DNA sequence: ACACTGCGAGCTCGAATTC
DNA sequence: GAATTCGAGCTCGCAACAATGAGCACAT
């Protein structure tokens, strides 16, 4: 019941559809009146909702009186939630059944046995001029767009193409997506690319040794189909949500494998990646400091003179 | 004009009954030469005959 | 069977191409009815898909050929009389019909002219860029 | 095993049954009872023939009154002899289960050419021979000096027959072809009528389409058999293409000339009924005349009858018995041979067709030729048009007639060509413990050039070599054997010597042999037993060929034989021939049927059917690509059947063709590995 | 007496941090 | 409490759609 193909949907006995097609708040088409005029009408038994954490909002919440169920199973990942109404999801859907005991499937196997890294970056001494003036929010793009941050990223890309490890680089604000992935001449998911070439960089990916990395940007933060990835160099995501961080761990876990969290260090997101690792260290991941990595001087690393530095404060600050 | 257009399309079925007949010399036993100057023939049967269509 | 003579008869025009019993006799051609193509029903009365196959009763069409093609493919054409009769069910009143159409004939001109800022916002912005930094 | 469908006790002769099969009986029950005719679909060849065979006949020990006898309409003598082996199986495995003998008996009926005994008359290559050699020596005017039994020519096994193969009929013992030549053998009767003489009392009989679906037969052998039976059409996704080519003769100077020897003959004999002969002398000048003209091609289906009684004066009500007293004057006449006489039956049968059967006909004569502005070869074709004109006397005669084949693609279109209503028309999917088969749909080419087989997109070098580097870049990762599958023989010819021309059929030849099928039989027989060799060592080969070939319809690929299908395009009929563009005149005012989607529907059963040779079992796994950019769209990708459409995802849609390679790379490395 | 399948537009949400 | 950034989904309009080849089984 997902708008465009619509196998039937009226008279089945197995419906899978999404949330806001179900608590769609506006005027619906034609079709879809039919079928949410059915659906309305007859008592099912066990709801399946996936991704529980989205429940308690305004409009998903609307869901659970606008279908009659029975029994109503919940299936999850990551239980964490800002705001704090995951004790308000006690009584929309039932108690908390079960936990996975995060250490104990990976000690037998289920689970790839992940060794987490905050590798974090000093501040250059050009950039940090500029981010103790202001406070306006614009010092968001001066700690993403660190050069020195620029040559961890370049090293850790280079370290595992050499080992023919498969690299996922999650970095959110879409404007240093597009100065990082075009400075190492790399796919990028850019969110607003389209339905086709979303799936054939996806597919490259996999069945491919000749794409090693890819440079998505808040896509990957749910249950999709991204196609197991070996390392993720995390950089500078969302604020200071343990959710996120705990989904980005699951394109990880699906030593090993192992994911890196690339920080600005002496500003504001050496808080936030301590925040959200709040929630990973209650199942027994133990994050590492790397300060210096093991010989970045003496690699073809980007941003090595002072003057092609000079340029890009020159085009972030340019913003504004 | 046809003629020109058709002295093209037997050229290169003289050049495309040969692949056959060497695609069963790489093989074992090969085939014998009357049955493949056979339908060669028929195909030039035309061919020729065509060729005082416009000659 | 008829209803407009209701004279009994076994096959017209009709009643095999629309379901409609009436005679060959008159036929209407210019009275009753037109063959309204199946583009001028989603333009002019604004139907979607969803209204010509799946709104009970399912009214079907007449295949012909197309006629500045010739070797293409296909030119659907419905009876005037069951356009309008849905056009009636599905959009209440006649005079909800045009009143809708005000709304959506603006739009397009609405497009026309926010195509007309947004170009104006982007390449503006190229330059605005490079003097207000320092 | 008891195995229980809703209300019977179906004795199957296996231990597992698939949960696709077991619902099969239950909608092939549900078409029993309600009286009516049914659409199904299933792919396998064997398992649905078994499964069928399984409910019919534990059908009527239930209910012996409402069916009696089961029809079984196969495409040739191979599957007619495959069916009757799956019906003694079943049968003995009843003679297991309750240790008795049953009033059971089930034939198999086949041309005078495979049902012989006599030493003079077997070894004639020709089917058109041996039914005159036959006719020589047991005539009625043959037989006629054979009440006096002396020394004049007469066959042996027909005069022993009528003495003694009437009192006692065959007991039990379900008979192949070679069974009923034994029998007959160590006997000393007849093959050919104790068949047809026992056809009436039996319970399976198994023969092929054109006992039932041509209207000049089924009034000999099946006009008084049952009135309440069941008859199958089995794989019958082509059925409406027999129901044309029956019911329409052509015309040609060549056929015609041979009816004026035939008529120069038949005036010497006469001198040795006269008003006849200048009947056909009449109605042979009119023909020529017709064809004499040079000028557009015409189409007139009645007014054609007004014409021949306009210059030639004959009316069409003499006209409808033309090919009636052209079978009793030679009887009189006491003729020979009859295999000479065949134009003068063609153009007696064209008399015959043009008088009493004109609503969706049409007469197409074509002086310009195909292609050439001016080559003397005109010919006339009496097309027909609907499809429906051959089965309304199945469709009404028997109970219930069942159309089943395991490529039927979509299926509303059966019952809208041919003019009936069926009472279940379900589908169905194999069921497998993995995945079978990998569909894929290998569109633009490895630099993002478009790859299709158009008719303005096929002489460019842009596309050759994608197709060239495609088969290459297949040839190095599939194991042991790939039948390329082209478009047409103009066209694969005008490729495979691009490729040459350029440096790609070299590297195709360093991984496998390539054999070409062609269109004599010799060398195609020949370049067959060399691929099923070169694939049974460690060579590997390619055998690519035409859609609407020999191999593509005959030839089944089991597993390690083709384990990849490359469709090189979508498989069309020529769009532009005067007859299908007036068929889609008659399709698109009758039924409401749009002219592009018919040819899309005629292309996709083609495309699926040779695809769909590649997997006969369960151990078999099986690529397909689909190498055309219009497999991708939507009215021809819906198209193809419910068991190779559930596999179709949405990543292998639009691949490129180096991206075709590690889908197929990793599902042979998977499919390679025991359960 | 023209016009199929794809696809960016508004519209309205969400998570989390801002102003 | 009312903005942002970037994501998601569902409606729906917009513009322009296509379709090229070749032969043996069955009746007196
Ligand atoms: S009558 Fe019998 S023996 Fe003689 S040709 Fe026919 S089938 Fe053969
Ligand atoms: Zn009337």
């Amino acid at each position: 019941f997902t708008s465009d193909a619509k196998d039937k949907p009226i008279g089945c006995s197995v419906a899978i559809s999404t949330y806001s097609m179900l608590g769609h708040t506006t005027k619906r088409s034609w079709e879809a009146e039919r079928v949410m005029e059915w659906l309305k009408t007859q008592e099912w038994g066990l709801m399946i909702l996936d991704e529980v954490h989205t429940i308690p909002a305004k409009m998903f919440r609307r869901v659970l009186t606008i279908v009659q169920a029975h029994c109503k199973l919940g299936l999850t990942a990551t239980l964490v939630r800002e705001d704090d109404k995951i004790v308000d999801l006690n009584f929309l859907i039932g108690p908390k059944l079960y936990e996975a005991n995060w250490m104990e499937l990976q000690n037998n196997g289920y689970i790839a046995k992940v060794q987490c890294a905050e590798v974090w970056c000093p501040m250059s001494p050009e950039f940090y001029r500029e981010y103790v003036a202001i406070k306006t929010k614009k010092r968001i793009l001066l700690y993403t767009m660190n050069p020195n941050k620029f040559r961890a990223c370049q090293f850790l890309i280079k370290f595992h193409e050499r080992r023919n490890d498969k690299i996922i680089v999650f970095a959110d604000n879409v404007f240093a997506l597009k100065e990082y992935a075009i400075r190492l001449n790399k796919p990028y998911i850019y969110g607003p690319t389209s339905q086709g070439e979303r799936m054939q960089i996806l597919q490259n990916f996999k069945h491919n040794p000749k794409i090693n990395t890819i440079f998505i940007s808040k896509v990957g933060d749910t249950s999709f189909d991204l196609p197991e990835a070996n390392v993720l160099i995390q950089i500078s995501s969302h604020g200071g949500s343990r959710r996120q961080e705990a989904q980005r761990l699951g394109r990880v876990l699906r030593y090993n494998a192992f994911f890196y969290s690339l920080v600005s260090q002496d500003t504001q997101e050496m808080a936030y990646s301590t925040k959200r690792q709040r929630f990973l260290v209650d199942q027994g991941y133990s994050f590492k400091v790397i300060t210096k990595l093991a010989g970045m001087e003496e690699e073809d690393l980007a941003f090595s003179t002072k003057e092609e530095q000079q340029q890009l404060l020159q085009k972030v600050l340019a913003a504004t | 004009k046809e003629n020109s257009n058709a002295a093209i399309i037997k050229r290169f079925n003289h050049h495309s009954a040969m692949v056959l007949a060497a695609g069963l010399r790489k093989q074992e036993a090969q085939n014998e030469q009357t049955s493949e100057p056979s339908n060669m023939d028929g195909n030039s049967g035309d061919a020729d005959c065509f060729q005082p269509a416009v000659k | 069977i008829c209803e407009e003579c209701g004279k009994e008869f076994m096959d017209s025009y009709l009643m095999n191409h629309f379901d409609l019993p009436t005679c060959d006799n008159c036929r209407d051609a210019d009275d009753k009815h037109k063959l309204i193509t199946k583009t001028e029903a989603k333009q002019e009365y604004l139907l979607k898909d969803c209204d010509l196959e799946k709104r009970e009763p399912p009214l079907k069409f007449i295949v012909k050929k197309n006629p500045h093609h010739s070797q293409w493919g296909d030119m659907k054409l419905y009876l005037k009389l069951q356009i309008v009769k849905r056009s009636l069910e599905v959009w209440g009143s006649q005079e909800a019909l045009e009143e809708a159409k005000e709304v959506r004939q603006e739009n397009r001109e609405k497009m026309k002219q926010k195509k007309f800022d947004k170009k104006v916002k982007e390449l503006r912005r190229a330059v605005r860029s490079s003097v207000w930094k320092r | 095993m008891k195995l229980n469908v809703d209300g019977l006790l179906v004795y199957f002769p296996y231990d597992y049954i698939y949960p696709e099969q077991f619902s099969y009986m239950r909608e092939l029950k549900r078409t029993l009872d309600a009286k009516g005719h049914g659409v199904l679909e299933m792919p396998s060849g064997t398992g649905k023939t078994v499964s069928l065979l399984a409910l019919i006949m534990a059908y009527q020990r239930a209910y012996p009154l409402e069916v009696t006898k089961l029809i079984y309409c196969s495409r040739t003598v191979p599957e007619i002899e495959k069916v009757i082996e799956e019906l003694r199986k079943l049968l003995n495995f009843y003679e297991k289960q309750e240790g008795e003998k049953l009033p059971f008996l089930g034939l198999a009926l086949s041309s005078r050419k495979n049902l012989c005994i006599h030493p003079e008359v077997t070894p004639l290559r020709f089917g058109k021979d041996v039914d005159g050699k036959c006719h020589s020596l047991t005539a009625s005017y043959v037989r006629a000096q054979y009440q006096h039994d002396t020394s004049l020519p007469h066959c042996r096994f027909y005069e022993e027959f009528d003495a003694h193969g009437r009192e006692v009929p065959l007991p039990a013992g379900i008979y192949n072809l070679d069974d009923l030549k034994a029998l007959g053998r160590r006997q000393g009767w007849c093959p050919y009528f104790l068949a047809r003489y026992s056809i009436l009392h039996a319970n399976v009989v198994v023969y092929s389409y054109h006992y039932l679906l041509d209207p000049k037969i089924a009034d000999l052998v099946s006009k008084e058999l049952a009135r309440k039976a069941v008859v199958v059409f089995d794989e019958a996704h082509n059925i409406d293409n027999v129901c044309i080519d029956s019911m329409s003769v052509n015309l040609t100077r060549r056929t015609l000339d041979r009816c004026q020897g035939n008529l120069e003959t038949l005036q010497k004999t006469v001198l040795r009924a006269e008003h006849f002969l200048g009947f056909l002398r009449r109605l042979l000048e009119y023909v020529k005349w017709r064809l004499r003209v040079q000028h557009v091609v015409q189409e007139s289906p009645p007014a054609f009858l007004s014409g021949l009684a306009q210059r030639v004066c004959i009316q069409r009500k003499p006209l409808r018995f033309c090919a009636e007293r052209l079978r009793s004057l030679l009887h009189t006449l006491e003729i020979t041979d009859l295999a000479d006489f065949s134009p003068l039956t063609l153009l007696a049968n064209f008399a015959t067709l043009v008088s009493t059967y004109a609503k969706g006909f049409t007469i197409i004569i074509e002086p310009f030729d195909d292609r050439t502005p001016t080559i003397a070869n005109p010919i006339l074709h009496f097309s027909c048009m609907d499809a429906s004109l051959a089965i309304k006397p199945v469709f009404e005669r028997f109970q219930s007639v069942i159309i089943t084949s395991g490529t039927l693609s979509p299926l509303d279109i059966y019952p809208k060509i041919l003019d009936f209503h069926p009472v279940t028309m379900a589908t169905f999917t194999m069921t497998l413990a993995r995945v079978c088969l990998c569909p894929m749909i290998i569109g633009r080419g490895n630099d993002q050039v478009a790859i299709s087989s158009k008719f303005e997109t096929r002489e460019d070098i842009a596309v050759i070599r994608n197709y060239g580097n495609l088969l290459l870049e297949m040839s190095a990762v599939v194991p042991d054997g790939i039948v390329a599958f082209f478009t047409s023989y103009q066209y694969m010819e005008s490729t495979v010597a691009s490729w040459y021309e350029q440096g790609i059929l070299e590297n195709i030849q360093r991984n496998k042999l390539l054999f070409i099928e062609t269109q004599d039989g010799a060398e195609t027989s020949v370049a067959l037993e060399k691929y099923q060799e070169a694939c049974e060592n460690g060579r590997g080969a390619i055998l690519l060929s035409v859609a609407r070939g020999k191999v593509s319809e005959g030839i089944d690929f089991v597993h390690h034989y083709g384990r990849a299908v490359i469709m090189f395009g979508v498989p069309y009929v020529y769009t532009q021939s005067r007859i299908l563009k007036a068929r889609l005149e008659y399709l698109r005012d009758q039924f409401q049927i749009r002219e592009n989607d018919f040819l899309t529907f005629d292309a996709m059963r083609h495309a699926a059917q040779c695809v769909g040779r590649a997997i006969r079992g369960k151990t078999d796994y099986g690529l397909m690509v689909f190498a055309d950019k219009r497999f991708a769209r939507g009215d021809k990708r819906g198209k193809l059947p419910r068991w190779i459409q559930e596999h179709l995802t949405d990543a292998n849609l639009n691949l490129t063709v180096d991206e075709g390679v590690q889908v197929a790379k990793y599902f042979l490395r998977q499919m390679a590995q025991p359960f």
